[PDB]
């Protein structure tokens, strides 16, 4: 029922600034203490900021590589944190979850020590500090034929090519058509830019008559496409 | 037949009508209680703590229910099973330290097994009566608020 | 600071011990958070042993000196993830420091075979001056495949661009690998094919511009 999703992710020229948002919904956002956890591409959880409630004073922590030219608000009327990140680096190019922050003690052991933990994570948003330019992606479709199903399957899929920066989404259907979905990993082919592909398996027989399409969203340039995969 | 959101709302109800808790303190309660379970085993007999971290409070307080059957309550500490509770203890601590103040007291008093023994037989009363004496024999329990009216029994 | 082991290997079905080590945790427990390969971390182990919301009993937490350790009595392949601890490290150096991670690796599982599909440049795309030949790769474990793409029937390393192989939702592995050449090049040769090689054994699929 809780639920924290992060929005902002998008290509920044290093020494530029961009503002992350999450919306929290599921409890009461003026209470929770919050906190912005970050992921660089194949390394490890590196804490990057806390901020309290204001009943207990609404203060603001930071980390280390992060003191300086980060900043964390929150708006409890609108349940929103804000992650404000300026004189940015190729180092913080990463992953941004926001998390709640939760307390336990003891209380046989005699010792009343705050042990502080992240219970409730989001999703997380993709910032790429880079100084490359966004490009959008193009979609194919990867229809299925008469000589390449498995029986009473046929997987059809879509190839989304020639986009940066990460990440691209993809659904089918709507969201609707969830049986049998898979997308695959990006590639960094050799021109710097990404592609990747979805399939779905869907039964050979639900061909001619169901039609499928695939949903591919690529935020960091506010692109949507729809494509229809026909088959032949 | 009673549930957990029944014992917090109304162990919480005088709090709120004698001005000591906001409105919404159960309704907070009931969360943390979600996230932070406060079920207790102490010789059979079960306790639970139901308490905020001082957001909703006014001033300090304790209210008493006594459980007629028992009701389960998540633990405090991990377990396959629950905890029957049969006592609850709702804290109403302003600041951190008081909190910490009224969870040793009532560390030190569930211990009694004698005292445990009573509280599921005396009246609202007696039990007003020796919790009051055993209040004012705690030198770290003064300055919380205790009236007659925060003893309830839920059969 | 806190210290954990790179990579740790179990056995299908047997126990592990995860550890962490630092000299914060002589004084403070320690927080536990699984990472599946492509997901965001969970919390699985908070304070002294407790868990949350829906998280399996095999999860249990322990603290011993300056070492805690989480404990995954009888592994299955949906452990196969990373695990974080984390604890407050010291004093005023942050606040909240968290381990360099370690990679459980569940080793005795179901091997499986690749399956291979291999679409040709579609119409749209060669009515565009492009063609990209996708051979996708799914259910198949372990995760290692070497892919090899030919024309006609002499190899090609140009235009070759292959992902490494990642673990999908029923902890089978996937991979997919990209062939891109110009129209000309498509409709020049008689037939590609793309060859996956898995455990010494090799499925191949191909496809014709004459079709």
């Amino acid at each position: 029922e809780v639920q924290l999703v992060e929005s902002g992710g998008a290509l920044v020229k290093p020494g530029g600034s961009l503002r992350l948002s999450c919306a929290a919904s599921g409890f009461t956002f003026s209470n929770a203490w919050m906190s912005w956890v970050r992921q660089a591409p194949g390394k490890g959880l590196e804490w990057v900021g806390r901020i309290k409630s204001k009943t207990d004073g609404g203060t603001t922590d930071y980390a280390a590589p992060v003191k300086g030219r980060f900043t964390i608000s929150r708006d409890d009327s609108k349940n929103t944190l804000y992650l404000q990140m300026n004189s940015l680096k190729t180092e913080d190019t990463a992953v941004y979850y926001c998390t709640t922050v939760q307390t336990y003690y003891d209380f046989w052991s005699g010792y009343y020590q705050q042990h502080y933990y992240f219970d409730y994570w989001g999703q997380g948003t993709l910032v790429t500090v880079s100084s490359a330019s966004t490009k959008g992606p193009s979609v194919f479709p990867l229809a299925p034929s008469s000589k390449s199903t498995s029986g009473g399957t046929a997987a059809l899929g879509c190839l989304v090519k020639d986009y940066f920066p990460e990440p691209v989404t993809v659904s089918w259907n709507s969201g609707a058509l969830t049986s049998g979905v898979h997308t695959f990993p990006a590639v960094l082919q050799s021109s710097g830019l990404y592609s990747l592909s979805s399939v779905v398996t869907v039964p050979s027989s639900s061909l001619g008559t169901q039609t499928y399409i695939c949903n591919v969203n690529h935020k960091p340039s506010n692109t949507k496409v729809d494509k229809r995969v026909e088959p032949k | 037949e009673v549930t957990q959101e029944d014992i917090i709302r109304a162990l919480a109800s005088p709090l709120i009508k004698d001005g000591m808790v906001d409105e919404d303190f159960a309704e907070y309660v009931i969360e943390r209680e979600k996230r932070s379970p406060t079920g207790l085993q102490v010789k059979g007999v079960g306790v639970a703590i139901p308490h905020t971290l001082g957001e909703y409070v006014r001033d300090n307080a304790i209210s008493v229910g006594i459980l007629d059957k028992p009701v389960n309550f998540e633990g405090w500490y991990q377990s396959p099973d629950p905890v029957p509770v049969r006592v609850v203890f709702m804290l109403a601590g302003r600041t951190w330290d008081d909190i910490v103040n009224v969870l040793k007291w009532i560390k030190d008093v569930i211990l009694d097994e004698e005292f445990m023994k009573r509280l599921l037989t005396m009246s609202d009363e007696e039990i007003y009566r020796q919790i009051y004496t055993r209040i004012s024999k705690a030198p770290g329990m003064r300055g919380i608020h205790f009236k007659r009216e925060y003893v309830r029994h839920l059969g | 600071e806190l210290t954990q082991d790179p990579a740790v290997s179990v056995a299908l079905g047997q126990t592990v011990r995860i550890t962490c080590q630092g000299d914060s945790l002589r004084s403070y427990y320690a927080s536990w958070y699984q990472q599946k390969p492509g997901q965001a971390p969970v919390l699985v182990i908070y304070g002294k042993n407790n868990r949350p919301s829906g998280i399996p009993d095999r999860f249990s937490g322990s603290s011993s000196g300056n070492t805690a350790s989480l404990t995954i009595t009888g592994a299955q392949a949906e452990d196969e993830a990373d695990y974080y601890c984390n604890s407050r490290d010291s004093s005023g150096n942050h606040l909240w420091v968290f381990g360099g991670g370690t990679k459980l690796t569940v080793l005795g599982q179901p091997k499986a075979a690749p399956s291979v599909t291999l679409f040709p440049p579609s119409s749209e795309e060669l009515q565009a001056n492009k063609a990209t030949l996708v051979c996708l790769i799914s259910d198949f474990y372990p995760g290692a495949v070497t892919v090899a793409w030919k024309a006609d029937s002499s190899p090609v390393k140009a235009g070759v661009e292959t992902t490494t192989p990642s673990k999908q939702s029923n902890n089978k592995y996937a991979a997919s690998s990209y062939l891109s050449l110009t129209p000309e090049q498509w409709k020049s040769h008689r037939s590609y094919s793309c060859q996956v090689t898995h455990e010494g054994s090799t499925v191949e699929k191909t496809v014709a511009p004459t079709e």
